[PDB]
RNA sequence: GGACGCGACCGAAAUGGUGAAGGACGGGUCCAGUGCGAAACACGCACUGUUGAGUAGAGUGUGAGCUCCGUAACUGGUCGCGUC
């Protein structure tokens, strides 16, 4: 019944400014207190912000303080986060959570939002390169053959693979990306299949980049 | 004074059935308004315990929470295959909140040898100035495992990036994509590309390689 | 001896003025903590605390009591006088 979606979310340079907003439904958010926690790529939680009921005193962390700005609109059932001056280091997954009531929950935050990405960064957006990663000619490995595709330089996150179109899911492994020193991200994703068939069979991955509006299919052949 | 939660350890191997135990220090007293999470990838975190030792509705009893002086612990008295995630400790006795750096909880399963393969950089990616070439650990266990670039019997270092993905939900095991990068240039004046492979479960290390132009 | 009456002294319910006391005279208020109100702060309630708080009040009580100075019902006591 309860629930927390955030939107909002997406790229702005160092500098720039980022409103995000918190949607509730399945309770009134006057009741409650509501908090902003986000969790950077790989790191863990770490609470930004909260807004106490009735009196509508705000807290913030230091490393937000001053630039950011919560809020709660009634109207609407929203709360907001006002977010100036962001930083490179202000990129992360930004939850929004209900403080259950009191007798029932104590301080716990019961309820979170699916998070929206927030990321910061002087990099342009840029759709990702696709290339085949080709199975080997000779023998197998573990007694079968691999093949893929790298989703090399594109900006910002995320990106989603699937193989002939969720048609191939078995032996599938879609790797987490990783940022590259030129400040652009990039992925491989792979499958294991019989050596046996790899001539006669088909496979294609599908990449998707929608921040770039960039969706490409390339099969992977033996070279 | 900002309150500090050191929780401990950073990450965890149990089989089903076992009996763990998260730990979270607090560097003051934070009374019992202590909080247990979990969290499993690319999830939001779902509450578990709060203040200290009371168990959230709809949580099984196999969680539990307890506080002594200024240390608090969850215990999970049995492991069930859905319990396996990462798990945050919080405080919320004052402002500004603290949360513990998590605990992940792996399962643990037989030793595993990793299937290598090796990726030459596409003919379509070299006409763009760039050589990558991809190392690939398919399905091994455990998650410990070591990966050398060289070309011409020449170790390379600073130039590669691993990435490994999380245990799978079937097999429990892990896989692993080494990526080198170079330059046309520096592609194009040697031969024999290798990456070597050490792992627990290989008899030997295993080295998987080609050559630039066949 | 006794009764009644007058007066004085004393006592005295009551009352005006007065000036010392702080929590063992109280109430109010504030503060801290805990729980509760959909409620971490602010607001309200409940509980706890004076080794929490000014006897210059910081009170739309400095209220009660007491110190000290007066007025005083009287069903009071004593004494004198008049009368029986
Ligand atoms: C200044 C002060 N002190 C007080 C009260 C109090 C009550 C007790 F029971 C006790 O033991 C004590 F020492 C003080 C009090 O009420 N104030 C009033 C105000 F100005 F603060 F409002
Ligand atoms: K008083």
């Amino acid at each position: 019944e309860v629930q927390l979606v955030e939107s909002g979310g997406g790229l702005v340079q160092p500098g720039g400014s980022l409103r995000l907003s918190c949607a509730a439904s399945g309770f009134y958010i006057s009741y409650s207190s509501i908090h902003w926690v986000r969790q950077a790529p790989g790191k863990g939680l770490e609470w930004v912000a909260s807004i106490s009921p009735y009196s509508g005193s705000t807290y913030y962390a230091d490393s937000v303080k001053g630039r950011f700005t919560i809020s709660a609109d009634t109207s609407k059932n929203t709360a907001y986060l006002q977010m100036n001056s962001l930083r490179a280091e202000d990129t992360a997954v930004y939850y929004c959570a209900r403080q259950g009531y009191r007798r029932r929950s104590g301080r716990g935050f019961d309820y979170w939002g699916q998070g929206t990405l927030v990321t910061v960064s002087s990099a342009s957006t840029k759709g990702p390169s696709v290339f085949p990663l080709a199975p080997s000619s000779k023998s197998t490995s573990g007694g079968t053959a691999a093949l893929g595709c790298l989703v090399k330089d594109y900006f910002p996150e995320p990106v989603t693979v699937s193989w002939n179109s969720g048609a191939l899911t078995s032996g599938v492994h879609t790797f987490p990306a990783v940022l590259q020193s030129s400040g652009l991200y990039s992925l491989s994703s792979v499958v294991t299949v019989p050596s046996s068939s790899l001539g006669t069979q088909t496979y294609i991955c599908n990449v998707n980049h929608k921040p770039s509006n960039t969706k490409v299919d390339k099969k992977v052949e033996p070279k | 004074s900002d309150i500090q939660m050191t929780q401990s350890p950073s990450s965890l191997s149990a089989s089903v059935g076992d009996r763990v135990t998260i730990t979270c220090r607090a560097s003051q007293s934070v009374s019992s308004a202590v909080a247990w999470y979990q969290q499993k990838p690319g999830k939001a975190p779902k509450l578990l315990i709060y203040s200290a030792s009371s168990l959230y509705s709809g949580v099984p009893s196999r969680f539990s929470g307890s506080r002594s002086g200024t240390d608090f612990t969850l215990t999970i008295s049995s492991l069930q295959p859905e319990d396996f995630a990462t798990y945050y400790c919080q405080q919320s006795y004052s402002f500004p909140s603290t949360f513990g750096q998590g605990t992940k909880v792996e399962i643990k399963r037989t030793v595993a040898a990793p299937s290598v393969f090796i990726f030459p950089p596409s003919d379509e990616q070299l006409k763009s100035g760039t050589a990558s070439v991809v190392c690939l650990l398919n399905n091994f266990y455990p998650r410990e495992a070591k990966v050398q670039w060289k070309v011409d019997n020449a170790l390379q270092s600073g130039n590669s990036q691993e990435s490994v993905t999380e245990q799978d939900s079937k097999d429990s095991t892990y896989s692993l994509s080494s990526t080198l990068t170079l330059s046309k240039a520096d592609y194009e004046k040697h031969k024999v590309y290798a990456c070597e492979v050490t792992h627990q479960g290989l008899s030997s290390p295993v080295t998987k390689s080609f050559n630039r132009g066949e």
